[PDB]
RNA sequence: CAUUGGUGAGCAGCGAAGGAUUUGGUGGAUUACUAGCUAAUAGCAAUCUAUUUCAAAGAAUUCAAACUUGGGGGAAUGCCUUGUUGA
């Protein structure tokens, strides 16, 4: 389950899973540590931000979590990992084989406590470091002492001491030498939770039922009792601004604010989190404000203040209510259908099974909002009407985008569950649109689609048939008749010319759509289940019911590739952005990447949980996946937006380079007969023909004002044989008559350093040097490759020594290795043959 | 046919910043607008990032591998983007206003001035894909009193220095093992600290001030502690320092001063090796490349960028650009030189490849409203605010004529005929079209008729008729050659704004005012279709606006258009921010394409910021110049309300977004639009999108190699063109042989001609096989030759592409061998000497 | 000057010119703009100018 | 912007200049506001000038003095970017000093420049007043404070105070002791009258941003 | 006959333990998420001070200094620049 494609990135839209968060002063000013399964995210206790994130995955959920200064330890199957600004920076394994549930650390120690009860204690190994790492002791509860051990504290001023809430009683033990200083006596209910007060000495526990216990621990008696009759206990926070309330946090979601001066009730908050995932489960008063943060498994987190009072001086008998503050969520069932809206991969409708759409944001995570239901008020003068207790739309089954009129008319069609109509929604506004589409046959839409421009949407039925209805005025336009049994899929090209639908009699049938004709109807053999089409190069997939993808192309109407190799049936999948591969995702947990021209799977990904939606983003940077379990969009990167892919079939392993990277080098020299020029770039030549004029043309205007005492070899001192290297190796090549190594260095000089040497050959009575030098470009234009720069140099040799020559001519050696200049270069005059021809023909042949 | 990317930005060399060499000396990257551009200065090669940033840069430093790329904005929201493939890595906003990034010359870690910190973070690894925070930081130190402004690192990257505009330096370790090696602090500046630099092995420091004054620190006795050995003083009259570098193997100091000025120093001894005058305004940045020799300065004021070669005195170039201030463009005949004409008076003609201008023509006095070529590459007539429309030769660079008016009108726009031997110019002033003839500079004609100035000419090349349109709400289609001078109006429902003629010579299409693009047919007059726009069209919000920009009727109609070369597509643009791309018979947008996301310009976002207005007005509408600290930023010379003239501060209001001229590319498959940042060309790959043409089962790429590999060398060209992948093509393109390339090029299919010329285009201007590709051409145009001649209009791009290979590449090889030749033959059959 | 700018520019131009002006004879390389390109080659003054 | 106080000499009303153009003018025991200007220029520093009913604010070139309801009286001319504000009281002087580095007294209730000095050593960093004695002590980049005084053009005394530019100075009421405060953090106690240092501080932890020498001789410093 | 002008009394039709206009307040978004303070390689966050001082380093334009002015005539006395008498 590592791939060669995509690698996992985060996963958006999770807040809290129910684990009690944790919170941790930094200075004057507060964070709110919550454990997503097996992460756990930071947020800004002020105004919920997501400061931090944990930097990799650990390997089960978390159990357990607590918080300090700058400090996370978050306990998961075995170990404690302590981490810092999210990156881990110690491991901590506990020497035994079973799972760690609660954790507290105080002073010197942390203090883990498993499940078969028994405290492990790791001590700092001097109190100039900063978390403990020495393995201590590790104190036991034998079952005579307490039951099961339910939570660990500790309170104030208590030097060197522990007090265990088991289920029956509350121990307290002396950790540094661990000797069981006390037991409480035994509490005839179970203690649920337990939590300290702002008052010394006290504990207030929490037994199952309604009754909160304030225990005080060093007389060992109890000094008051509550009791709420009928409820479970999930949650205690005392008030510490100064007011002494306490906020009880049933596992109904009710939160019970009692105020213990005046032994009164201030308030209850109901259905602040849901009864069945969990009520409320943790509720803690920030220390020293008015402000209640709460947090439960539905994956919502919620902030509650409370304003002053009313009365001048009556004060603390008139107490106000305490109102809502601000608050996170995210979807409580996992979610159904997601799409991108936006092409700059921005922000993702998702529909989710608790009925509900949000809009989540890729940047940042506080701009994520959920799409409200507010419905307009009708146009005709009536009354719409529905059941005066509101509930949600049915699930949004399919759901289809465009952003052309953003701003001006609606832009989302959704297409919900057992219901027979199609709902516009907006994207600007964020809320129901105006409109809602019928099928006008008694058929439950099974899909719908938007034209590109941004007018049309159709909504092809259960019975066949197909609306088409515009957007500005939802008003009904067409309607045509082809399928008989359901449509599953609909489609419109983007220059409002085809349009496609394929139905589960097996018919992909195209229409011509300006006009109103019927333009084929291919029969495929199974039933089709999902149409994706791709639009800037008309071809589309449809997902067949025999475990097969066939491509067609929309416009030669006709199969153009099937993909086997799956083995249950398709949930869903994609085209990529730019046309090239598919990812299809499937019910045997695995998702697949096919590469199109080569018609064949190029990559596989076994999943632990399957998926169920795979969408690319359109700017193709990500993959967003979304699986069966677990309330998430799980987000994946691609590497072939930033490396090499290879494209080979791999599914019979796992379940030429040129082709295999699809890249092509160019050849150096294609036949012998045919030139070439040389590779590199191209005002080489012309740099090294008018190489002097340029740099008159590039010098400054007037003359740079310099000092007089100049230490005259600077370019040497910038600080940090007999023949010259080109001559030498030209003397040699003339030994050995060949000048490979010479023409070897002329291609790779520079025009500076070429020009210096062409002036710089000898030029006195055995002309060896100026005959040496013809000789090895006659050799390079035998050669044939760099016509070019051959020629050139030639060139620059006439102009530099074309005096001594033309003088000195008809001195033998010369003649005749001119002549052999001149027998090459006359068989190479085809050139500008052809060159004239072409041009001659190509400007009558664009002229006429 | 309709996928196209951000290509490049022609037309700006430099806006602000801070400029860089490369690691290895040869490209330089200098921030434009919000986006870094890559100069390649060895190789000719230009091109500018895809990404933006939402405000103006700041900051920029390249990895020493030539891998990552840092780019902050102001308000430290920096980007970092991978180097090699061109694809943004990871944002991350240091909240301050930052004010340097050095990578570590090792490449570990980078460190980075802000505010009165130094933060030091670790870099990621580029090797590693991609995460949710990859950034690890290392320290952030807290000596300065008030901001940093320079930071250098060691050249074992272990101590860095900074300055501050607390008048001081310190040095920071990166080891709390050697924080005693560095606790130390600098002292006595009198004004700023500029920089601060090592020597070349790190036994001294040298310490350059704002005030003009550098003095030099050395460890040494009267234990002992880093005394000020010397101190030396540049002697300006009121020129400050505003930038200063120190490329320490050469000891070399060069400091920019802010009048103009630059010295090039020595520095353990001080003496002064050069100095020069760049311009008259400030050098803003200062770089130099590695191995000590190209000098990079540049100044924002005018925005001009400048590399010195301090050797031979000698710029290896000297260029400047033109923000905000473009009234036009025009190709090239030839995709490969474009024209703009600026507000200034100049006329630039700036290559394409390599974005540099070749030519600048400076003979206007105001500011010059239409450039266009003749159907030639010669002649160029370009229309100005002046009075008069100037003839330019281009070989020789010469006004060979003038036209100018009867009583001097400001001319605003500019046609001319193809045979280029009359032009027609109108003007807003006196809607009478001008007919001047080229020869005798005179003025044929006034053909008058309008009411109502002119807002468009052009010359259908085919028929040759004029047909122009003015804000009378009418066209009309002029006939003015030969014995007729007869004339047809027609009227469109409002108020015509721009005209474009098809190719062909039978429609004009034209741009109105209640926002359609109306095509009407020439020969007939009647309207065979319309496209409605208003709304595809993305207008902004101004700061200073209070009605919201679904009201703004600003900027709700296109004043540009042009059609392809084709026949098929229109882009027009406009006044807002976005371009807009349709088709001309479906009538149906293809794309829409926005200009800027740069909330440092005014029509840009949609919806502005309530946490912007307050009580007192806006918030990004107070005056800030008092907060500047310096005579010039705080001057502010503004003549009240003067909307779109003269300098850029001679008006006390943000730049607008806004195309002010479309046209498509006469050769390739592009288009480009001159607007307020500069010069937007955005063009095409087929080598990344699989656009297949009537595929089948059997056509795989591994089915063609192998129809190669038993040489049916027809089949697989042709297996190829229906794949339509571009390594395929060029693939079997290079493996038929000489002897076949006849058979084949004569039994092609017609489908795949157009596309077999597109490829030999494209490989054609830059590739070696001269041969290869000119026996192609050969065959090509000999064995289908009449069919291409009846579809004329199709080709026309595919054609010109050839063409410009064969007169630009091909040709100058066959005349420098020609040359060759016949100095051979005159030295070696002339008389001898004496 | 100012008063064109003030006015944002529609004014109405100067009434007329000509004076005379000399030029060299320079080749074109040496006439355009410093980059390592160039463009164009032919000398400044025409043959019947010579 | 950053804010700026400004008690009036009696002892009421109080006047706060922002640095973006919040300016207003209040009473502060009453809670009753006088009036609120929302001119966008960079104000510096603004003072009363004898009541609550008149006052003058820096801007970003000129001066500005309003009434007691934010009407605009005048528009200061000749006092050409001041970044300090100072009335002194006996005399009617409102006194500004620049950043041009030029002095200018001006009274204002005739409305008559009187001088117009020229302090030589640059834009003025800080500025305070003898109260019992009237006369300017304006401090220096040099690291000098020099005392002026209208009716001459030469400073009446020269005093090198700091290594390094003068942030701030304040003086006495008993018109007797100076504190002043550098930015090569330090900070100095100088009897003003017999012109000698009495007792300094050489290492402050970071510069004296301000220093207020109080009705009481209480000395704070910022 | 109109009314495309008001002000009302009434139906058809829509229609789940109600509906329709108007308005105050707070929360979240509006730019792309790396936590608080200080004297800052660290401490604090229940506290910086009864080590918070030392040592070192640190002093050009011997005064560049309004690049900062609405136009036209001027200037007793000021100011300013150049000369000068007596100390």
């Amino acid at each position: 389950k590592n791939s060669k494609i995509f690698s996992p990135f985060r996963i958006i839209g999770n807040v809290s899973n129910g684990v009690p968060f944790a919170t941790g002063t930094l200075g004057s000013t507060f964070y709110i540590v919550t454990c997503v399964g097996k992460t756990f995210q930071i947020y800004d206790a002020n105004t919920l931000h997501l400061l931090f994130v944990s930097e990799k995955e650990t390997p089960s959920s978390i159990v357990a979590l607590s918080a300090h200064f700058h400090y996370v330890y978050a306990a998961y199957e075995n170990k404690v990992g302590i981490y810092k600004r999210g990156i881990e920076e110690h491991l901590l394994e506990l020497e035994t084989d079973a799972n760690v549930e609660h954790l507290c650390i105080f002073g010197d120690y942390l203090c883990a406590s498993t499940d078969d009860n028994s405290i492990f204690i790791y001590k700092k190994s001097d109190p100039q470091d900063k978390y403990p790492s020495e393995f201590y002791t590790k104190l036991t509860v034998t079952e005579i002492q307490g039951g099961e051990i339910v939570s660990l504290q500790h309170l104030a001023t208590y030097l060197n001491k522990l007090t265990v809430v088991t289920k029956s009683n509350v121990l307290l033990f002396n950790v540094r030498t661990g000797k069981l200083v006390f037991t409480s006596n035994e509490f005839p209910d179970q203690i649920t939770t337990a939590e300290p007060a702002p008052v010394l000495d006290i504990i207030a526990l929490g037994t199952v039922t309604g009754e909160v216990i304030m225990f005080n621990m060093r007389k060992g008696k109890r000094i008051r009792t509550i009791k709420i009759p009928q409820s479970r206990i999930s949650s205690l926070s005392f008030r510490t601004d100064g007011s002494s309330h306490l906020s009880v946090g049933t596992s109904s979601g009710d939160l019970i604010f009692y105020d213990l001066d005046r032994r009164s009730r201030i308030h209850v908050l109901k259905n602040i989190h849901r009864e069945s995932y969990g009520g409320v489960t943790q509720a803690t008063f920030l220390n020293g404000q008015p402000i209640i943060v709460t947090s439960g498994g539905d994956n919502s987190l919620k902030e509650y203040v409370f304003d002053p009072s009313l009365s001048q001086g009556s004060g603390d008998v008139v107490v106000q209510p305490p109102r809502y503050l601000r608050s996170r969520g995210g979807h409580s069932q996992p979610p159904s259908y997601i799409a991108f809206a936006d092409s700059q991969s921005h922000f993702m409708l998702s529909a989710s099974k608790d009925r509900s759409l949000w809009s989540f944001s890729l940047r940042k995570d506080a701009q994520s909002q959920e799409m409200s239901q507010r419905l307009h008020k009708k146009q005709d003068g009536g009354r719409v009407g529905g059941s005066t207790i509101k509930s949600k739309f049915p699930e949004i089954v399919a759901l289809a985008i465009e952003n052309a009129r953003i701003g001006e008319w609606e832009n989302i069609i959704t297409a919900h569950k057992d219901e027979k109509f199609a709902r516009t929604w907006d994207m600007r506004n964020k809320r129901v649109g105006r409109w809602t589409f019928d099928t006008t046959d008694d058929g439950f839409v099974k899909s719908v689609a938007m034209s590109q421009c941004g007018n049309f949407g159709f909504i092809g039925s259960s019975n066949g048939s197909i609306t088409i209805y515009n957007m500005q005025s939802g008003i009904l336009r067409k309607k045509y008749k082809l399928h008989k049994r359901a449509v599953t899929g609909i489609s419109l090209d983007g220059m409002n010319r085809k349009m496609v639908s394929c139905g589960l009699d097996g018919i992909v049938g195209f229409y011509d759509f300006n006009k109103s004709t019927l333009l084929g109807k291919l029969k495929l053999d199974a039933p089709i289940t999902a149409m994706v089409y791709h639009r800037s190069s008309d071809l589309f997939a449809l997902a067949l019911d025999d475990l097969s993808i066939v491509v067609i192309d929309a416009v030669t109407q006709r199969v153009v590739r099937q993909l086997w190799g799956h083995s249950n049936r398709i949930t869903a999948f994609d085209f990529s952005p730019e046309g090239r591969w598919i990812v299809s995702a499937s019910l045997d947990s695995t998702i697949r990447t096919w590469d199109l021209p080569t018609g064949g799977c190029i990559d596989g990904i076994i999943v632990d949980n399957v998926a169920t939606n795979v969408k690319f983003s359109p700017n193709g940077d990500l993959l967003a996946t979304t699986h069966v379990t677990g309330n998430g969009i799980c987000i994946w990167t691609n590497r072939a937006q930033f490396k090499t892919v290879s494209t080979r079939t791999i599914d019979e392993s796992e379940f030429l380079n040129d082709i295999d990277f699809n890249t092509y080098t160019s050849l150096e020299q294609i036949d012998k007969e045919l030139l070439t020029l040389s590779i590199g770039p191209r005002s080489k030549m012309n740099t090294l023909l008018h190489l002097d004029v340029i740099r008159k043309r590039s010098k400054p205007k007037e003359a740079p004002k310099k000092s007089e005492k100049l230490p005259f070899f600077l370019q040497l001192s910038g600080e940090k044989g007999f023949e010259s290297h080109f001559t030498k190796q030209l003397r040699e090549g003339s030994q050995s008559k060949d000048y490979s190594s010479l023409l070897a260095t002329l291609i790779n000089f520079s025009p500076a350093a070429v020009d210096l040497e062409i002036r710089s050959l000898n030029s006195f009575e055995p002309f060896d040097e100026i005959v040496w030098f013809i000789d090895a470009l006659t050799q390079g234009l035998k050669s044939n490759k760099n016509f070019e720069l051959y020629e050139t140099f030639m060139s620059l040799l006439f102009k530099a020594h074309g005096d001594v020559i033309h003088a000195n001519n008809k001195n033998q050696d010369i003649a005749s290795a001119l002549q052999n200049w001149e027998d090459v270069h006359k068989k190479e005059d085809r050139l500008d043959d052809l060159v004239k021809f072409c041009m001659g023909v190509a400007a009558f042949v664009t002229t006429a | 046919k309709s996928d196209f990317k951000f290509s490049n930005l022609l037309g700006t060399v430099y806006r602000q910043g801070n400029i860089t060499f490369s690691d290895d000396g040869k490209q330089l990257l200098s921030p434009v607008g919000n986006r870094v551009s890559v100069f390649d200065l060895i190789n000719n090669k230009s091109f500018t990032f895809e990404y933006e940033h939402r405000k103006n840069i700041a900051a920029i430093d390249l990895n020493k591998q030539g891998t990552l790329l840092i780019s902050i904005d102001e308000d430290g929201r920096a980007i970092l983007v991978n180097f090699k493939a061109r694809n943004v890595l990871h944002h991350f906003n240091f909240k301050e206003k930052c004010s340097a990034v050095k990578f570590s010359p090792d490449g570990r870690l980078f460190a980075l001035a802000s505010g009165r910190f130094l933060q030091i973070w670790k870099t990621p690894d580029v090797n590693k894909d991609r995460q949710f925070a990859p950034f690890v930081r290392h320290r952030v130190h807290a000596g300065h009193f008030q901001d940093i402004t320079s930071l250098t690192w060691s050249q074992d990257s272990r101590f860095i220095l900074t300055t501050s505009k607390d008048l001081s330096a310190k040095i920071w370790s990166v080891d709390s093992e050697e924080k005693n090696l560095a606790a130390t602090t600098f002292n006595g500046h009198r004004d700023y600290v500029m920089g601060a630099f090592f020597s070349h092995d790190q036994e001294k420091i040298y310490t350059v001030s704002k005030d003009g004054a550098v003095f030099v620190w050395e460890f040494t006795k009267r234990k002992y502690s880093w005394r000020i050995t010397k101190k030396h003083f540049f002697y300006a009259n009121q020129a400050k320092v505003k930038c200063v570098t120190f490329h320490p193997a050469t000891r070399l100091l060069a400091v920019g001063f802010t009048s103009g000025e630059f010295r090039l120093y020595d520095l353990p001894d001080f003496t002064l090796i050069q100095q020069l005058s760049m311009g008259q305004n400030p050098v803003n940045t200062v770089s130099v490349n590695q191995t000590g020799e190209w000098l990079a300065f540049g100044s924002s004021k005018l925005g001009q960028l400048l590399v010195y070669e301090w050797q031979s005195e000698s710029y290896i170039l000297k260029q400047q650009g033109h923000f905000d201030s473009t009234n036009s463009l025009a190709y090239s005949p030839d995709g490969s030189r474009v024209v703009t004409a600026s507000e200034d008076g100049k006329i630039k003609v700036w290559d394409i490849t390599s974005g540099f201008c070749l030519a600048t023509f400076e003979e206007h006095t105001s500011s010059v409203t239409a450039v266009q070529f003749a159907k030639r590459g010669q002649v160029m007539f370009s229309s100005s605010l002046d009075g008069t429309v100037r003839a330019w030769d281009l070989i020789r660079y010469r006004n060979f004529r003038t036209f100018t008016g009867t009583e001097r009108i400001q001319f605003n726009c500019l046609a001319v005929d193809p045979s280029g031997e009359v032009v027609c110019a109108g003007s807003l002033d006196n809607f009478d079209i001008h007919v001047w003839s080229v020869q005798t500079g005179q003025l044929l004609d006034a053909l008058s008729g309008h009411e109502g100035p002119v807002s468009c000419l052009s010359f259908s090349q085919e028929n040759s008729v004029l047909a122009s349109a003015s804000w009378d709400k009418t066209i009309r289609i002029w006939s003015i050659f030969g014995r007729s001078q007869q004339v047809e109006p027609i009227e469109v429902y409002s108020d015509v704004l721009a005209l474009s003629m098809r190719p062909d010579g039978k429609e004009v299409a034209v741009s109105t005012l209640k926002g359609q693009i109306s095509i009407f047919n020439i020969e007939d007059a009647k309207q065979v279709g319309n496209i409605d726009c208003r709304k595809d069209i993305i207008s902004g919000r101004f700061n200073q606006d209070r009605f919201t920009a679904k009201n703004s009727e600003r900027s709700k109609f296109f004043t540009t258009i042009h059609y392809s070369f084709d026949g098929m597509a229109i882009v027009a643009g406009g006044n807002n921010n976005s371009i807009c791309l349709y088709d001309v018979p479906n009538e149906v947008l293809l794309k829409r394409f926005i200009v800027s996301r740069n909330m440092a310009l005014n029509g840009t976002l949609e919806f502005l910021n309530s946490k912007k207005m307050t009580e007192a007005g806006s918030l990004d509408l107070i005056d800030d110049a008092g907060e500047n600290s310096d005579l010039e930023d705080r001057i502010d010379n503004s003549l009240p309300g003067s909307q779109r003239g003269g300098d850029l501060s001679t008006r006390k209001m943000r730049p607008e977004v806004r195309v002010t001229s479309v046209q498509f590319s006469p050769t390739a498959n592009a288009f480009a639009a001159a607007s307020t940042e500069g010069l937007l060309i955005y063009s095409t790959n087929d080598t990344i999108l699989f656009d297949p043409f009537d595929l089948d089962v059997d056509v795989t790429p591994h089915s063609t190699v192998e129809a190669l590999r038993e040489k049916q060398f027809l089949n697989a060209l042709v297996m190829a063109f229906r794949l339509n992948e571009e390594y395929l093509i060029n693939k079997v393109y290079e493996a038929i042989p000489i002897k076949e390339i006849p058979l084949v090029a004569s039994n092609i299919p017609a489908i795949y001609l157009p596309r077999i010329l597109k490829f030999i285009g494209d490989f054609a201007i830059e590739s070696q096989h001269i041969e290869f590709n000119l026996i192609w051409i050969k065959a090509l145009l000999s064995a289908s030759g009449g069919y291409i001649n009846e579809h004329k209009y199709l080709f026309s791009t595919a054609m010109r592409s050839i063409q410009r290979f064969i007169v630009r590449v091909a040709k100058e090889v066959v005349n420098t061998t020609t040359d060759n030749k016949y100095t051979y033959r005159f030295l070696v059959s002339t008389d001898g000497s004496m | 000057y100012k008063l064109d700018v003030l006015s944002s520019v529609h004014f109405v131009p100067k009434p007329a010119s000509t004076s005379l002006e000399i030029r060299v004879e320079t080749p074109t390389i040496s006439m355009e703009d410093a980059q390592p390109l160039y463009m164009s080659n032919a000398s400044s003054l025409a043959p019947q100018e010579i | 912007g950053p804010y700026h106080i400004k008690y009036a000499k009696n002892g009421t009303h109080l006047l706060i200049t922002g640095r973006k153009g919040h300016v207003a003018s209040m009473d502060w025991r009453k809670g009753q506001l006088r009036a609120e200007l929302f001119l966008n220029e960079t104000c510096h520093s603004a003072t009363y000038l004898q009541n609550e009913q008149y006052f003058a604010v820096a801007q970003k070139k000129y001066t500005f003095i309003y009434d007691h309801e934010g009407t605009e009286l005048h528009r200061l001319k000749q006092h050409i970017e001041a970044r300090h504000l100072d009335f002194l009281p006996y005399h009617y002087l409102l006194v500004t000093a620049g950043e041009t580095g030029w002095l200018k007294y001006h009274d204002v209730s005739t409305g008559q420049l009187v001088s117009e000095l020229r302090t030589k050593a640059g834009p003025t960093m800080a500025m305070a007043q003898n109260p019992w004695n009237a006369v300017m002590h304006l401090g220096h980049s040099n690291g000098t404070v020099s005392l002026w005084s209208p009716s001459m053009p030469e400073p009446l005394v020269k005093l090198l105070s700091a290594r390094g530019p003068v942030n701030s100075i304040a003086i006495d009421r008993s018109g007797y002791y100076m504190a002043t405060t550098g930015a090569d953090r330090s900070m100095k106690i100088w009897d003003i009258r017999n012109f000698k240092q009495l007792h300094s501080v050489e290492s402050l932890p970071t510069p004296g941003t301000n220093v207020s020498i109080s009705d009481t001789g209480l000395l704070a410093l910022s």
